[PDB]
């Protein structure tokens, strides 16, 4: 895990220098922008629920995916692909916090593209429901704010696609 | 004048039994020990942390 | 950093950030300025909190510079200098950052094993960044030398 | 509490409190005296806070109160009455602690089976706390209760 | 475990009342004693090696314990001492720190004189030590502070003789 | 068996020294409160009788412990457990005038848990018992005497347990 | 102690302490300042007591002093003066407790089982102990001086 | 009270209140904690008081409780029972007052013509008191009961 | 009339309860600062005239109202108006002993205003002056009692006005 | 500065209490001393200079400290290093005779450290030069005198270290 | 102490202690007995010596005590008499000592302008340090009289 303090020491860090003045800089912006960050964590916190059934009913549903034979079908497929789902708004939430794209990097997207590829799961599925999660929380939490996270939901489609 | 009774929920849920120290000592430990939330687990969730 | 320390803690149960912790986000956030005042202090009177400290440090433990010993000769003392140095930078870093987690990550992780390998003193290299913390109280106001001095602690604890 | 989870955490990893623990414990050391102002209102409206948010509770969910509802009869209306103010005290012990550990494990670990071992309906149950929430912040300055409605918020999570 | 705060309320809990004006009383004592709680907790973490080192020093050695026959003798047996101390100090800076001597007698305390009688160790003699680690780290952090660790250390003493 | 008195001259002789000014203190506060507990002894020695009486009818009486094989029914067992209860009484004003629980634990509570289960006694039916004698005893005694009598009830209802 | 000498009479006798055993108790608790007071002067003048004392007992006593006595050599002089000190000191846990119960208990029990592998003469002890009473008695006025003395008294008739 | 009787009796003569009456009202208020004590032993034990003593007057006067009685049945016996409470009720607001007012005005002034009204026989009411008199002295200490005796020997007396 | 001790009782009386906890907590306010209103009355008592006498001065004298045509003019309406001076001080002291203004209200304040309305007698001049006696009493009783004092010389105030 | 009298006063003024018993043995204990005091002041200042010039002989002289780039090594510097012994043996004999380290704190070991550090100056050969100073002091004063000189001279040197 | 004064001087003399600096130690050395017993009876006599010298100090001047005086009233003569209590326990000290030292840190340094500050009158106190010289001088030896005169008139010139 990273954020934009850590980043922002560590390439102090690897020029073996003190923070610099521009460096100081850097955090400041960072520092300007934390406040509506926190704002927007707490939101689609309370609207995590209605976020992924909202994006799930939009593109997942009445769909040949999960019906019969679409492997969205049976009840425990629904639940881990809503799960999925959760996941990915989390993780969202936790780079939007942090405004750094590492814990998306690390944490979810590596061997996620192994492992769906071998069970099936439908990656280009799931890069449509990720991108209707991203249009509704911009929604919730307001346009500068969904400008914030929109980034981090194109990593993470990036990262599956 | 009011009357000022007590509402019925109060008697109902009220121990009126004036337990003491040994008594308060004992009641609040009773049960499993407390080691079994006042610990921790490990998890090796990711090698690159 | 405290962001990532609570994102840490919260990806680990699986829980979105807590009303508490996003309040704690919020003030480490707007306290920033404070923390890179503090900060901009100490890198800019690095060259004396080191030379002072490492004078300071030399005179208390004479057998660290003295002949057959880790810091005889001009050269070593110049290098034992810049391990101050590094470290001092490292205690900028971590209150810039409000954790010590960077302190930690760069620096204090396998100091022991380094140390020993060099033939270097640990517990000297700890007295050394105590007097690097004396230093200190005097360049920073009382209130702004207890929040330095914390980052100061936690590496001569590691240390020792 | 805080300081009680920052030990424990602590004591499992054989590290003594390390500043970010510290610095977590100093923060709610320092709000104390809000909190303890928090329960010390809800405590003293004690009675009209469980009264009236029953009184909604029953008006939302007129079932409840009915014939062949669980709480049907006066007995029976003062038993639901005083789970409400059971659970009223235990926020009251949760904003002083700062942390949802007591109200956690006092009651709301098994609260499904206890409540469907009674016959209870947990949905019910959840609409009386939120009753008892929106009368608490009416009680409250907007800081003070959205610090205490966290709680009631945690409660009602449980609930359902 | 316990500290103040959770002692209260759960006494409180036992007794089914709400907090009272007595059980607010103590919280707000804890609560204005606190920030010096967290201020020497500080103080002896940093100090922690060689709050041990001296006590070790004023007491344990150039004895007839460190020397031969004496059960601190032998490297294995004095790197258990010194551990043992350090053990004593961080719980004492536990309970200094919670309020509470519960985490000594649940944590430390319990079976601890069983198994020092077993393993030969001098029950008076880690008496003497700990009482030495007491001077010492008050000396470190202060007087007012000082009393506080004193509380638990002599909690340990007892639960040792 | 031990004292209040006979408590702090024991400590102290136990460190090897005189009585302190502390040990003092405390040896005039137990002096101080004397007259209370010879009062409150006076009290209920007089009405002990009444005491066991009032408690074995608001808890032990019209119930299956007192009915047909419930370990209170049959006379030789009824006189049996009142006598019990006069013992708990007395010992816990013996305690009460000592000002020490020394008293219980090495009389009253050394093996009654073993006793108790050998016979067959219910526990939990004395300890409910001897709560009522609790309740009845500090109404008798007043508040203060009262809380006194309390914790040595409470004590002997935890050995029990 | 008088409560604990009245308790264990009575459980023996199985009963409710007897009015005459209160009255006791409540005399003994009323006359326990000046018992205090009694107490608090013998342990300010311990040392004048132990080397006045001492010193009368070993002219009275030149054998224990002497080569082939027991207490030859300043070690062992010392070590009985602690004894010396030992017994005054249960002599005022007695005035304070007001029976023998702590005395007997502490010491004067196995005391000639002890002092005959040591090799001492208990007489010797005893005449140590009467002086210790004498210089007690000087330094008390004369009511005080018998109540003391009493204690003193049954310190010598047990050595004896 | 004893405050308004020497009130009274000041502003009868238009004077500040005499050296002897401020006398009386400080004995008064310094006796009040014993007062209390008193009077809260005999509420602890309102129930015991008023079982035992309707026991005793029932015994001791078996016309009222038998049939064709004033008091038969439980229905009535019940509220001759009550009576009972109300007298020791005044009783308690006497000692703690330190005067007979508060039961004369209460309960005292036309108890004649109130029972005589109702059918009861006053006789026989004045030895119900006169059991709880003797029930309170065994429950209170021997000079407490005296205390509290005088009060209860004011109403059977008025009842008389 | 109807003292602090009394009110208790007699509310107590009125819902047929038993003295409880809270009124007896009231009963031991008043049992506690008797003392204080005892020792305050005495003053009063022996400085009554010079209460009235530095009032009168301080809000009375040379003035309109001791002057030809006002009201305190002539010696029959002086006297007349110190008497009232001191009955208003006597009944504060009455008051302040009992811990009730029930003996003002009931002796005093019963139809005050409408005698002094009848009369012609100032109400304004009346209240300056008992206003005045208030500050001379609070000094001569010291600040403590003198609150206790100003409440009900502040009761008075209020009835006249 | 301060005395030992001096600092008994100061204690009993801290207190409050006229002289007591214990003051009184204090003050004595310094009064008995006096003569031991006095006389060894007098010899301090006679042989004073040989003290200075033995010290450093069995020290620092013939030693790499004296010889070229040993802090000693010239006539200003060797000049500097005996007028500092000389400094700490003046404060030191005045200390012995006060019977208090008031005089030593407040004078002699005020900055010493930080002043020696920052020039460069060996605390530690300072420490080992005031030792043996210490030494050939108490061989010139007396058994009894040489205790006292030692307890003063120890704190000047603890200080600089 | 005189030794106090002494090394006063010598210090900024920059000089070792003069030899008739030496010799004033020593005769201070041989009075400190008949010093300390010379105090004693001034302690001992403390109680009665203070009180006959504040009647005189009244007696002299009798507006400090009457009304409208510094001290009318009982609690502000009480006052007025600690202050003469801290004034004798200062000069006792100063006996003890031998020199004017204890005095001069402790009442004698900017006392004037404390007692303008509060209202007291100087001259009435200085009149009241003169009346306890003539007491003391009543209670002690001739001799013992003309060193306390002399450390009481120092205080009065001071007061001046
Ligand atoms: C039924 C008595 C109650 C109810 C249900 C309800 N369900 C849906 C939508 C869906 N239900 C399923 C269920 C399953 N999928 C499975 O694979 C299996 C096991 C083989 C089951 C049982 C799914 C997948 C959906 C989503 C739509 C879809 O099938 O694509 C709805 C519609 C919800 C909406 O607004 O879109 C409803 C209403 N509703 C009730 O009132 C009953 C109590
Ligand atoms: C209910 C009638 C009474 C009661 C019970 C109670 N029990 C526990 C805890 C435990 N009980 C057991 C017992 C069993 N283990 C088994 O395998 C079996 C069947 C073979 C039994 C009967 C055990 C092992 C525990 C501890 C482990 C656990 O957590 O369950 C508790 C305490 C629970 C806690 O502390 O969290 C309680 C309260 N309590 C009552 O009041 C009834 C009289
Ligand atoms: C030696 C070549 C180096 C060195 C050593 C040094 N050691 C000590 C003190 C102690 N050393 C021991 C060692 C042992 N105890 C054991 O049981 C065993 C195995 C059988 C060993 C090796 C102990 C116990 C002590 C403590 C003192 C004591 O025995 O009571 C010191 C003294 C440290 C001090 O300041 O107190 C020293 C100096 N020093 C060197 O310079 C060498 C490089
Ligand atoms: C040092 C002051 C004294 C001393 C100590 C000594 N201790 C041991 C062994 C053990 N000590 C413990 C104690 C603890 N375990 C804990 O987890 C905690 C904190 C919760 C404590 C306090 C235990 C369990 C052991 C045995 C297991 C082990 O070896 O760790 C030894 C070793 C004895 C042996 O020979 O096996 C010694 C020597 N020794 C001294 O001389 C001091 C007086
Ligand atoms: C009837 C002839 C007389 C009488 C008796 C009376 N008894 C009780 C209550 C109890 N009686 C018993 C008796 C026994 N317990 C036994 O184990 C045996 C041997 C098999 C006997 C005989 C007991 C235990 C009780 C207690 C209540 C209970 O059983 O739960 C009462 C009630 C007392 C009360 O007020 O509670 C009475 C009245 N009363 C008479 O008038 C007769 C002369
Ligand atoms: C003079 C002979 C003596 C004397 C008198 C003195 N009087 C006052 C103050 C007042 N005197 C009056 C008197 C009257 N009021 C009336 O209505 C009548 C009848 C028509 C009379 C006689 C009043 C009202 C006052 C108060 C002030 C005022 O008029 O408002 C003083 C002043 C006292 C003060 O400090 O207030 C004095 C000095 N003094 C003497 O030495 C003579 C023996
Ligand atoms: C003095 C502060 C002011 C003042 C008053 C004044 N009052 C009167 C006369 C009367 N006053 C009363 C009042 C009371 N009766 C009561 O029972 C009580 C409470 C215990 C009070 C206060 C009454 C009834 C009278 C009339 C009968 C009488 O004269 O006593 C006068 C005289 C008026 C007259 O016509 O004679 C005066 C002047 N006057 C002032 O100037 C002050 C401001
Ligand atoms: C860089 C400037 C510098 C100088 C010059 C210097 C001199 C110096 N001369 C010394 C000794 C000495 N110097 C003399 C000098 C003399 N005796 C005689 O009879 C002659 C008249 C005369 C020289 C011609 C003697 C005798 C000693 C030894 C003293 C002793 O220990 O007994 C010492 C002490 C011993 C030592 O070196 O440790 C120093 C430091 N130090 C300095 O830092
Ligand atoms: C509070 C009383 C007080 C102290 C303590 C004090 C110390 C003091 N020592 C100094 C220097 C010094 N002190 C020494 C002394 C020593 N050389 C050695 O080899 C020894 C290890 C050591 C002592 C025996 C030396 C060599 C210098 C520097 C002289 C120079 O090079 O200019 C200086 C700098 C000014 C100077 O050169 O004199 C100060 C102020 N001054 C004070 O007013």
């Amino acid at each position: 895990m990273q954020d934009a303090i850590t980043a922002v020491i560590n390439a102090s860090d690897v020029q073996g220098k003190y923070l610099d003045t521009a460096a100081m800089e850097k955090l400041k912006a960072y520092f300007a922008t934390g406040e509506l960050r926190v704002r927007a964590a707490s939101v689609i916190s309370a609207n995590a629920a209605n976020i992924v059934k909202e994006a799930v009913a939009k593109s997942l549903l009445y769909s040949d995916i999960t019906r019969p034979g679409g492997n969205m079908y049976t009840t425990r497929r629904y639940a881990a692909c809503i799960r999925d789902l959760d996941y990915y708004l989390r993780y969202a939430t936790y780079a939007m916090l942090a405004g750094d794209p590492s814990i998306l990097d690390e944490r979810v997207l590596n061997g996620l593209k192994e492992t769906y590829n071998s069970l099936g799961v439908p990656i280009a599925a799931t890069v449509q429901a990720i991108q209707a999660m991203k249009e509704v929380t911009a929604s919730l939490v307001g346009a500068d704010a969904g400008k914030e996270m929109g980034i981090y939901f194109d990593y993470i489609c990036s990262g599956l696609s | 004048p009011e009357k000022e009774e007590t509402p019925r929920f109060v008697e109902l849920g009220a121990v009126t039994e004036l337990r003491t120290e040994p008594a308060i000592q004992f009641r609040a430990n009773q049960g499993v020990s407390k080691r079994r939330e006042q610990t921790k687990v490990f998890k090796l969730t990711d090698l690159n942390d | 950093s405290v962001v990532t320390k609570s994102i840490v803690n919260a990806d680990a149960e699986a829980r979105y950030l807590s009303p508490g912790e996003l309040d704690r986000i919020k003030n480490f956030v707007s306290t920033g300025e404070r923390r890179l005042r503090i900060a901009q202090t100490l890198t800019e009177n690095r060259e004396r909190i080191v030379k002072q400290a490492g004078d300071q440090l030399f005179q208390k433990r004479p057998d660290v510079v003295s002949p057959g010993g880790n810091a005889y000769g001009e050269e070593m003392t110049a290098t034992c200098l810049r391990d101050l140095d590094y470290y001092l930078r490292l205690v900028t870093y971590g209150i810039v950052a409000g954790d010590v987690t960077p302190i930690e990550e760069i620096g204090l992780v396998g100091v022991r094993e380094m140390y020993n390998s060099l033939g270097t003193p640990i517990p000297a290299v700890a007295e050394g960044i105590r007097a690097m913390k004396n230093v200190a109280c005097s360049l920073l106001s009382a209130e702004d030398a207890a929040e330095a001095g914390s980052y100061f602690d936690f590496v001569i604890g590691a240390m020792q």
